[PDB]
């Protein structure tokens, strides 16, 4: 965080609503930059999301990565998302990461796979399906408690409230239904359980 | 080539051989009696000339202006739609009658899919359109499914009006199987009918998505199972 984001304006781990983005369109931006320019920066989240508090303190970039691929599909005039393949895998490896540390549920985490099939607007939707999700829960520690049997901290979303996505996962749905022609084989990666 | 020249003779429609006539001739009559009602029976005329296809429809008329089109038509058809049960009616009424829960549940099918971002007033009527469809959607649904089943018999071919209805059943349970999974086998037998009825009658006629309908039948055996590494690897 103090090498990518250094302000640290918005340094508070729960996230803020999505209308705050435009607010701090420079520095989201730069975290894009920065991230297209150094890959290692992705390996370094997957580390970290690796333990499954540390990502939790990850979250700023995890909102500035959000915000700047969320803008980018807003100016994506596209018909298909295969014309920018940086922002494509960029969207994907950042849902990767929030899942792998258990900041977003499973059914809500497999969405990076049917990124490739999508418009642009179907995925700008889609993450902010995440930057909701993460504004209802927040990666925030306290959320993960100590498994001490096996000295790893573990993330219930079941305990946590609608944490499978109640109403997150509508908007994926709905993505799924209106591109069923294509999406069919993929319904396998979004069920309840 | 105007909404005042189409209402002024009886026989200029014949020699205009269409959707935007629909929307003028509709706009024109619920401007705020006989030449309302006239203007409403050529919108119906020129809508039957396109064999009463509903994507076409669907896809040039919004909302309201399909609603109000197809409420004239059920009102000088018959004049609810539970309790009719399609049994002893016309068959004109029942075909308008089927139709117009069929294009009901494809409007509430197509509401939640996501799409890009007097115009108020206009989304307000949809909003409110909506919501009515909502509150009815059982409804149309029971009419469909009775319509189905009740295969009894201008006219076109039982099966091919079968298979429309079935599908758009189908596509409904799959939007409502989101919510409840259990819905998900009502959607796949509504489907594996659908497929039956196009590979039987091999017609094209009436007309029907076959990639999606291909979709939907992937989509159905990965749901409810009851090949490819992905689907050995996903049911293992």
């Amino acid at each position: 965080v103090e090498s990518v984001c250094p302000d640290a304006a918005g340094a508070e781990l729960a996230w803020p609503p999505e209308e705050h983005a435009r607010a701090t369109v420079e520095r989201d931006l730069r975290i894009g930059r920065r991230f297209r320019e150094q890959p290692l920066l992705f390996e370094l989240l997957k580390l970290v999301a690796a333990a499954p508090p540390a990502l939790c303190y990850c979250s700023v970039l995890l909102r500035g990565l959000l915000a700047a691929l969320l803008g980018h599909w807003e100016a994506s005039r596209h018909p298909d998302t295969t014309h920018s393949p940086w922002h494509l895998e960029a969207s994907c490896t950042l849902v990767a990461v929030m899942a792998e540390g258990s900041l977003l549920p499973p059914a809500l985490g497999n969405m990076h796979e049917v990124f490739s099939q999508l418009a642009p607007f179907e995925v700008r939707l889609l993450l902010l399906s995440v930057w909701g999700f993460l504004r209802e829960h927040g990666p925030l520690p306290q959320k993960f408690i100590f498994q001490s049997e096996r000295g790893r901290f573990i993330r219930d979303f079941s305990r946590e409230g609608g944490g499978e996505g109640g109403p997150h996962l509508a908007v994926l749905h709905s993505v799924l239904h209106r591109n069923i022609d294509r999406l069919g084989l993929f319904s396998g990666r979004f069920q309840a359980p | 080539t105007c909404w005042f020249e189409f209402l002024l003779e009886e026989s200029l429609l014949e020699k205009h051989l269409p959707v935007q006539l629909i929307v003028q001739f509709l706009e024109q009559a619920s401007k705020p009696n006989k030449r309302n009602r006239i203007l409403k029976l050529l919108a119906l005329k020129v809508a039957a000339h396109l064999k009463w296809d509903l994507d076409i429809l669907e896809k040039s008329l919004s909302v309201p202006v399909l609603n109000m089109l197809l409420n004239e038509l059920l009102c000088i058809s018959k004049v609810k739609h539970v309790d009719m049960d399609l049994a002893t009616l016309p068959p004109t009424t029942a075909m308008a009658v089927l139709l117009y829960n069929r294009w009901a549940i494809r409007t509430i099918v197509q509401s939640s899919f996501p799409v890009k971002q007097q115009m108020q007033q206009e989304k307000e009527l949809t909003e409110n359109i909506l919501k009515v469809l909502k509150e009815q959607a059982a409804d149309s649904i029971l009419v469909l499914e009775a319509a189905l089943k009740l295969n009894k018999d201008l006219k076109v071919k039982t099966e091919e009006m079968q298979c429309q209805v079935c599908y758009d059943l189908g596509a409904a349970y799959f939007q409502q199987g989101s919510t409840n999974s259990a819905v998900y086998e009502n959607a796949r037998e509504k489907f594996f009918r659908t497929k039956e009825l196009i590979a039987e009658i091999g017609s094209l006629s009436c007309t029907i998505d076959e990639k999606r309908l291909a979709g939907y039948c992937q989509a159905c055996d990965v749901l409810v199972p009851s090949l490819t590494p992905y689907s050995q690897v996903h049911i293992c």
